[PDB]
C-alpha cells in the first residue's frame, strides 16, 4: 500500500546507498542473500518464498561502480537489472549527462520505476540521491527528476543532493553543473536538504576523534540520518511523522523547500565511556552551529522552520522541557511570522549500528531537518565562483558543442539570483 | 563485508 | 566496454611503448607468453580495455607498431615481452624516412598510410564501443612526427567524437639530436593544436634531470628512461581499468582541464622517486608526496613552474588512503602558492583517487598540468626556427618534395598566436 | 565465515561441528548443512595460552574479558616503537578500575626459538608458543601477512604487521584497530578498544 | 571413502562423503599451466565467496578435478582453489574425466550433478556466463 | 543426455 | 598511582 522508492545516480549516490543498504540490512535482520533467518513490507517485497527484495534503480553512465557492487557480496540482495550501466561516463559535463548520452538509458530507468512503483498502490515519495558537482549525477539525475515529475505529479520528490565544498573541491566545473542544475532542480522536486563536504567532514573530525576516516566511514554518518528519517515509517512510534506531511509543517513558502540536516549524538567508546546521553544535552549539541551538515553557521541566520526526530526511550515529559530550553535560549533566532516553529517526534526503536564501524551504539538520537535563511550563504559562495568563471566565457567550449547553448546559463544564473532574492524578503 | 545480525531480543 | 587502441610511432616511440606493454602487462598479471597468474578478480574484471581475448586463452594487445625503420620493430620483437603483439597489425618501411618531416609526410606518407588505417579500423569496429586513441611518437624524428601525424589526421576525419592523447617527447633545449628539430616539431604542432585533443609534452633532458637529481642514478638507459614517463602513462588510465572511491576518465580529465580549446599541453609528473638513500628513513604520506608533484625538480617536463602560474591542475592518487588530505593537502599547497596559481578560477585543483596501487608499492600519484610555464620551450623551437629562414637553409630538400614556402610562414603565425594567446591570459 | 572462509580454523570448525549433528542425526529432524549460530567451536586448546613463569591455563579463564589478538614480531621497527605504548595502554585501563577489563592475545613472527623468547620477556600479557601448529591457522585465519609468502585465496592483506584485533566468544573479529591497515593511525588506536562490546563468552 | 579431501594446512581432512546433502555440487574441470583457466579459476572462486558464504545455510559446493601433467603441479593449484578436490591417485580422477566427454581448449567447464550421479547441467568458458547457474537447483535430500 | 528426475509430490 | 580505596566509614 504506502511504500517508498528511493533513485541513486551518480557515484556518489552509489557509494552513500551501498552504506545505506547495509545499514538498512543490518536494522530489519534480513540477510545479504535476501531471506530472513511486517515492517519490512516498506522497504522490500516479498519476491517468493522468504526473499526480501529491495526496491530501487542504481544510474550511473560511468559503469566501473555498477558493475563493482554486482561483483561485490551483495550481489544477490539486488535485482540485477536496475543496475542499469551506462557505456562511459558523462565526464563532468552537466551537458552530456543531460543530451547525448541520456537518452538510451532514461528510458530504460523511466519504463523500470513503472514496474516498481504498480507493486503496491497508494505510494508516498522518493528517496531521489545524487552529487551535483558531477556530470552524470547532475544530468542523468535531473533528467530522471523531469520525467518523475511529468509522469507521476502527487508524489513527494525528496532529493538528497550532495552540495560542493567552498574550499573542498575534488573538481573544478563544479560551479558550472551546480548553478545550471538548480534551474533545473528547483521546480521539480519538493523536498530538498544539502550535505556539503567539508561540514561532515569536521563533523567527524571533532566529535569522533579520528584525524582520516574515509569515503565510506562518512557515508554510513550519512546512513543514520537516512535512517532515522524513515524509521517513523518502518517501525511504530509514540507520535509518528512520516514523509508526506513534510509539505503540510516543514515548508512555509513552496519555492523554499532547501532544509539542513543534524545528527546527535555521533560519538564512538571514548565518548560513550564518560557521559550520559539525555534528549537536554541532545538538543543542544543537534543545534550546536558546528554539527551542521553543510557549514551553515546559524548565529547570522534566522530559522523559520524546524523537525526533530528522536528515537529510543524518549518520553514526551521531558521533550517538551528540552525545546522550552531552546526557545528561551537567545542565541537561537526564530522567525517572527511563526510562532512555534517545533514539531518533535518519536519511535520506539533505538538506532542500529554497523559492526566494526565508527560509531558506538547509543540509546538515543535524533536527526534534525530544519529550514534557516542562512542557506544564501551556501548558495552566495557558488554565486561567486560561477561568474569569476563565466567573466572570460570559462569552459563552455564543449558545453556549447553538445547542447548547452548561450543563454541557458545566462536565465540560470538570474534565477539562482531569484534564489538568493527569495530568502530576504522571507526574512523580512 | 559481510555483517552479523543485531540480536532480536524477546519480547522487550 | 570500453577500450583504449594504441598507436606506437616512431623509433623513439616504438622503444617507449615497448616499456609500456612491458610495465602494464606484468602489473596486470601477464607473462609474456600471454597466459596470465596472479589468482586476482581486479587484474581481469577489466583487462579488455588494452587487450583482446585470441580464443585460445591468450591476450593480444591492442597495439599499431608503425613506422618507416625495419630495425625499430625487430628489436621490439627480439626484446622482452616481444612475443604480445600480432604480426598483422605491424607495417613495416624500407625506404626510411631519414629524420624528415617532409618525406615522412607525403612522399612515404602515402603507400603506409592506406595500410596502417586498414589495420586501425579492424581493431576499431571489432569492439563494441570503443573509447579514445592513445599515441606514443616523438615531434624530434623524420617518421615518428611526419607519418605519425598523417596517422593523426586520418584517425579524427573518421572518427571526430572520440577522445585521443599523444604522448609525445620534445626537441632539446640544451644537447639536442637530429639537427632539423624546429623542422620537425613546429610543422608538426600544427596539426596537434587543431586535431587533437590532448597534447603531453615530454623533454628527454628534463627525464635526465629526474635520473640525475631525484634518482641519483649514475648511468641509466632507455629501459629506466622509458619506464618512469611510462609510470606515469600507466597512471593515467590505470583508474578506468580499476575501480576507485572516485573513479576517472580521459574524458574526465579533459573536460576539466582543458579550458580553451586551442590550448591542451599538460605537465606530467610522477611520485613518488626513490633511490637506495631516498627509500629507507622516507615517510610515504600523502602530505609528503604533496611537494613532488610541485617540485621543478620532480618534473618530466622542461618547462619551470616558478616562472609561470598553474590554470588547471590535477592529480591521480593510487592506494590505500584517505581521498580528504587529497584535498586539503591540494587546499594548502593552493592557499600557500597562491601566487603560483591562477587567480581567476577558484579551486583549480581537481583530485581523483584510484583503489589500485602501483604493484609492489602503497601509494603513488600521476600529476597532469595545464600551466603558462610551457611556452619556454615554445619559444626555444620558436627562434631556432627563425634562425634557419632568414637565410634559407636545410628546406631546399624539404621544396624538393613539395613542402614550398607557403605553409612555412603560417606555420609561425599560428605559433606566436598559440604563445601570444597563452601569455595574453597570464 | 567469519572473517574469512579459507582458513584452517574454519575448516576444522565445520568439519567437526557437521559431524557432531550428522551423528546426533544418525543417533535420532535437522536440517543440512547446520547454520553458522548452531557452529559452535571451542577456539583455543588446552596447551596454548601462558602467562608470565609460564604456567599453561584453559580457555575458560577468558569469560568476562576483552580478549585481543596482537599480531608482531621483534624486528620490525613499527612494532618497536608501538610495544611500550601498548605496554602502558594495558597499564593503565587495567589498574584502573575494579574488574579486570582487557587481556591481550599475543602471536609472533620471531624467526627461530630465541627470538620469540626475547620479546616475551619484555611482554607480561598471555601469548601462545610458535612451536605448535596454532599460531600460523591464526595467521591466516584473520589474514595477517609481512609479506606474501603463504598463497592466500583470493583475499588481499587488509593488515600488516603489527597488528592488534578485538575478537568475540566464537572467534569472531569484533573491529580492527587501525594501527596498521587501509587507513595506518599509529600509536593511537589503541584507545579505540570498546571492552564493553568485545566479550569472551 | 577417502577419495575426496576437505583441505587443511599441516594435514589434509578426508571430507566425509555426505557433506553434499541440501548443496548443489559442481564438478570442476580444469589443467594447471592452460591460458583460459587461469582467468576462469578467481571468478569462479568469487561466486564461491559470495553466493555461499553470504547466508548461514551453504547453497554451493565445488568439486576439483585435474587434468595436470604433475602431482606437484596439482599440489599448488589445489592449495590455491579454496573448494574440495579429489586425490591424485584416486580412481575417481580419470573415471569422471572419461564418462564426462572431456578431452585431454575447450576445457575448462562446470557441470553441475545430481544426487544420483549423472549429469544435470552443463555450460563452458569458451568465448556474465558463470552467473546462469543457480544454486536453488540441485538441492539433495 | 541423462538428466536427474525431479522429486516426486511431497504427499500434503 | 591507583590509589587503595578506605573503608567506608562503619556507622550504625
Ligand atoms: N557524500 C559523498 N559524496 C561524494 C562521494 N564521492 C564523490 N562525492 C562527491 O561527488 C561530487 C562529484 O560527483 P562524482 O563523484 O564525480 O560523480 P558524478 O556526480 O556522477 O560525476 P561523474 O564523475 O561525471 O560520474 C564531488 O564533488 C564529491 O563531493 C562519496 O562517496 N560520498
Ligand atoms: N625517451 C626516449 N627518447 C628517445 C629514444 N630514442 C630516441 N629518443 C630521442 O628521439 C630523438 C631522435 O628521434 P628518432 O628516434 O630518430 O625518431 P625517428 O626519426 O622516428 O626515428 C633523439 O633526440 C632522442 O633524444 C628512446 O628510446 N627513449
Ligand atoms: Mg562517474
Amino acid at each position: 500500500m504506502r511504500e517508498v522508492i528511493s533513485i541513486h545516480v551518480g557515484q556518489a549516490g552509489i557509494q552513500i546507498g551501498n552504506a545505506c543498504w547495509e545499514l538498512f540490512c543490518l536494522e530489519h535482520g534480513i540477510q545479504p542473500d535476501g531471506q530472513m533467518p511486517d515492517a519490512f513490507n516498506t522497504f522490500f517485497s516479498e519476491t517468493g518464498a522468504g526473499k526480501h527484495v529491495p526496491r530501487c534503480v542504481f544510474l550511473d553512465l560511468e559503469p566501473t561502480v555498477v558493475d563493482e557492487v554486482r561483483t561485490g557480496t551483495y550481489r544477490h540482495l539486488f535485482h540485477p537489472e536496475q543496475l542499469i550501466s551506462g557505456k562511459e561516463d558523462a565526464a563532468n559535463n552537466f551537458a552530456r549527462g543531460h543530451y547525448t548520452i541520456g537518452k538510451e538509458i532514461v528510458d530504460l530507468s523511466l519504463d523500470r520505476i513503472r514496474k516498481l512503483a504498480d507493486n503496491c498502490t497508494g505510494l508516498q515519495g522518493f528517496l531521489m540521491f545524487n552529487a551535483v558537482g558531477g556530470g552524470t549525477g547532475s544530468g542523468l539525475g535531473c533528467l530522471l527528476l523531469e520525467r518523475l515529475s511529468v509522469d507521476y505529479g502527487k508524489k513527494s520528490k525528496l532529493n538528497f543532493c550532495s552540495w560542493p565544498s567552498p574550499q573542498v573541491s575534488t573538481a573544478v566545473v563544479e560551479p558550472y553543473n551546480s548553478v545550471l542544475s538548480t534551474h533545473s532542480l528547483l521546480e521539480h522536486t519538493d523536498v530538498a536538504v544539502m550535505l556539503d563536504n567539508e561540514a561532515i567532514y569536521d563533523i567527524c573530525r571533532r566529535n569522533l576523534d579520528i584525524e582520516r576516516p574515509t569515503y565510506t566511514n562518512l557515508n554510513r554518518l550519512i546512513a543514520q540520518v537516512i535512517s532515522s528519517l524513515t524509521a517513523s515509517l518502518r517501525f511504530d512510534g509514540a507520535l509518528n511523522v512520516d514523509v508526506t506531511e513534510f509539505q503540510t509543517n516543514l515548508v512555509p513558502y513552496p519555492r523554499i523547500h532547501f532544509m539542513l540536516s543534524s545528527y546527535a549524538p555521533i560519538i564512538s567508546a571514548e565518548k560513550a565511556y564518560h557521559e550520559q546521553l539525555s534528549v537536554a544535552e541532545i538538543t543542544n549539541s543537534a543545534f550546536e552551529p558546528a554539527s551542521m551538515m553543510a557549514k551553515c553557521d546559524p548565529r547570522h541566520g534566522k530559522y523559520m522552520a524546524c523537525c526533530l526526530m528522536y528515537r529510543g526511550d524518549v518520553v514526551p515529559k521531558d521533550v517538551n522541557a528540552a525545546v522550552a530550553t531552546i526557545k528561551t535560549k537567545r542565541t537561537i533566532q526564530f522567525v517572527d511570522w511563526c510562532p512555534t516553529g517545533f514539531k518533535c517526534g518519536i519511535n520506539y526503536q533505538p538506532p542500529t549500528v554497523v559492526p566494526g564501524g565508527d560509531l558506538a551504539k547509543v540509546m538515543r538520537a535524533v536527526c534534525m531537518i530544519s529550514n534557516s535563511t542562512a542557506i544564501a550563504e551556501v548558495f552566495s559562495r557558488m554565486d561567486h565562483k560561477f561568474d569569476l568563471m563565466y567573466a572570460k566565457r570559462a569552459f563552455v567550449h564543449w558545453y556549447v558543442g553538445e547542447g548547452m547553448e548561450e543563454g541557458e546559463f545566462s536565465e540560470a544564473r538570474e534565477d539562482l539570483a531569484a534564489l538568493e532574492k527569495d530568502y530576504e524578503e522571507v526574512g523580512i | 563485508v559481510a555483517k552479523p545480525l543485531p540480536p532480536p531480543v524477546q519480547t522487550v | 566496454m570500453r577500450e583504449i587502441v594504441h598507436v606506437q610511432g616512431g623509433q623513439c616511440g616504438n622503444q617507449i611503448g615497448a616499456k609500456f606493454w612491458e610495465v602494464i602487462s606484468d602489473e596486470h598479471g601477464i607473462d609474456p607468453t600471454g597466459t596470465y597468474c596472479g589468482d586476482s578478480d581486479l587484474q581481469l574484471e577489466r583487462i579488455n580495455v588494452f587487450y583482446n581475448e585470441a580464443t585460445g586463452g591468450r591476450f593480444v594487445p591492442r597495439a599499431i607498431l608503425m613506422d618507416l625503420e625495419p630495425g625499430t620493430m625487430d628489436s621490439v620483437r627480439a626484446g622482452p615481452f616481444g612475443q604480445l603483439f600480432r604480426p598483422d597489425n605491424f607495417v613495416f618501411g624500407q625506404t626510411g624516412a631519414g629524420n624528415n618531416w617532409a618525406k615522412g609526410h607525403y612522399t612515404e606518407g602515402a603507400e603506409l598510410i592506406d595500410s596502417v588505417l586498414d589495420v586501425v579500423r579492424k581493431e576499431a569496429e571489432g569492439c563494441d564501443c570503443l573509447q579514445g586513441f592513445q599515441i606514443t611518437h616523438s615531434l624530434g624524428g623524420g617518421t615518428g612526427s611526419g607519418m605519425g601525424t598523417l596517422l593523426i589526421s586520418k584517425v579524427r576525419e573518421e572518427y571526430p567524437d572520440r577522445i585521443m592523447e599523444t604522448f609525445s617527447v620534445f626537441p632539446s633545449p640544451k644537447v639536442s639530436d637530429t639537427v632539423v628539430e624546429p623542422y620537425n616539431a613546429t610543422l608538426s604542432v600544427h596539426q596537434l593544436v587543431e586535431n587533437a585533443d590532448e597534447v603531453q609534452v615530454i623533454d628527454n633532458e628534463a627525464l635526465y634531470d629526474i635520473c640525475f637529481r631525484t634518482l641519483k642514478l649514475t648511468t641509466p638507459t632507455y629501459g629506466d628512461l622509458n619506464h618512469l614517463v611510462s609510470a606515469a602513462m600507466s597512471g593515467v588510465t590505470c583508474c578506468l581499468r580499476f575501480p576507485g572511491q572516485l573513479n576517472s576518465d580521459l574524458r574526465k580529465l579533459a573536460v576539466n582541464l582543458i579550458p580553451f580549446p586551442r590550448l591542451h599541453f599538460f605537465l606530467i609528473g610522477f611520485a613518488p622517486l626513490t633511490s637506495r638513500g631516498s627509500q629507507q628513513y622516507r615517510a610515504l604520506s600523502v602530505p609528503e608526496l604533496t611537494q613532488q608533484m610541485f617540485d621543478a625538480k620532480n618534473m618530466m617536463c622542461a618547462s619551470d613552474p616558478r616562472h609561470g602560474r598553474y590554470l588547471t591542475a590535477s592529480a591521480m592518487f593510487r592506494g590505500r588512503m584517505s581521498t580528504k588530505e587529497v584535498d586539503e593537502q591540494m587546499l594548502n599547497v593552493q592557499n600557500k602558492n597562491s601566487s603560483y596559481f591562477v587567480e581567476w578560477i577558484p579551486n583549480n585543483m581537481k583530485s581523483s583517487v584510484c583503489d589500485i596501487p602501483p604493484k609492489g608499492l602503497k601509494m603513488s600519484v600521476t600529476f597532469v598540468g595545464n600551466s603558462t610555464a610551457i611556452q619556454e620551450m615554445f619559444k626555444r623551437v620558436s627562434d631556432q626556427f627563425t634562425a634557419m629562414f632568414r637565410r634559407k637553409a636545410f628546406l631546399h630538400w624539404y621544396t624538393g618534395e613539395g613542402m614550398d614556402e607557403m605553409e612555412f610562414t603560417e606555420a609561425e603565425s599560428n605559433m606566436n598566436d598559440l604563445v601570444s594567446e597563452y601569455q595574453q591570459y597570464q | 565465515s567469519q572473517p574469512v572462509f579459507a582458513s584452517p580454523l574454519n575448516v576444522e570448525k565445520r568439519r567437526l561441528n557437521e559431524e557432531r549433528a550428522l551423528m546426533q542425526a544418525q543417533k535420532a529432524n535437522i536440517q543440512l548443512p547446520p547454520n553458522y549460530g548452531d557452529m559452535d567451536l571451542i577456539l583455543f586448546p588446552e596447551g596454548s595460552l601462558k602467562n608470565s613463569n609460564n604456567t599453561v591455563i584453559p580457555q575458560s579463564h577468558l569469560k568476562g574479558k576483552s580478549v585481543a589478538l596482537y599480531f608482531a614480531d621483534g624486528a620490525d621497527p613499527k612494532c618497536a616503537s608501538l610495544l611500550p605504548f601498548l605496554l602502558n595502554y594495558y597499564r593503565t585501563m587495567n589498574e584502573g578500575g575494579a574488574n579486570q577489563k582487557i587481556e591481550i592475545i599475543f602471536v609472533s613472527l620471531d624467526r627461530d626459538r630465541e627470538a620469540f623468547e626475547s620479546h616475551r620477556a619484555h611482554m607480561p600479557w598471555l601469548s601462545i608458543d610458535l612451536e605448535n601448529p596454532l599460531t600460523e591457522i591464526l595467521k591466516r585465519h584473520f589474514r595477517v601477512m609481512k609479506e606474501y609468502e603463504v598463497p592466500t585465496y583470493g583475499y588481499g592483506s587488509r593488515t600488516g604487521v603489527p597488528s592488534v584485533i578485538v575478537i568475540g566468544s566464537d572467534g569472531r573479529e569484533a573491529q580492527f584497530l587501525p594501527i596498521c591497515s587501509g587507513l595506518e593511525e599509529g600509536d593511537r588506536a589503541l584507545l579505540r578498544w570498546d571492552w564493553r562490546n568485545t566479550k569472551f563468552a | 571413502p577417502d577419495v575426496v579431501k576437505r583441505t587443511q594446512q599441516g594435514n589434509y581432512v578426508p571430507v566425509r562423503p555426505d557433506h553434499f546433502a541440501g548443496v548443489s555440487v559442481a564438478l570442476f574441470f580444469a589443467k594447471a599451466g592452460h591460458s583460459k583457466c587461469a582467468q576462469i579459476v578467481p571468478v569462479v572462486r568469487q561466486f564461491y565467496k559470495t553466493t555461499n558464504f553470504s547466508g548461514e545455510k551453504a547453497v554451493i559446493e565445488i568439486i576439483y578435478v585435474s587434468l595436470d601433467k604433475d602431482e606437484q603441479d596439482f599440489e599448488r593449484v589445489r592449495a590455491l582453489m579454496p573448494w574440495c578436490s579429489v586425490e591424485y591417485k584416486s580412481c575417481l580422477r580419470k573415471k569422471l574425466i572419461e564418462r564426462y566427454r572431456v578431452p585431454n581448449t575447450a576445457i575448462p567447464l562446470l557441470i553441475v550433478i545430481g544426487p544420483n550421479g549423472e549429469e544435470a547441467g552443463r555450460m563452458n568458458f569458451q568465448q556474465f556466463v558463470l552467473q546462469r547457474w543457480d544454486y536453488r537447483f540441485n538441492k539433495w535430500p
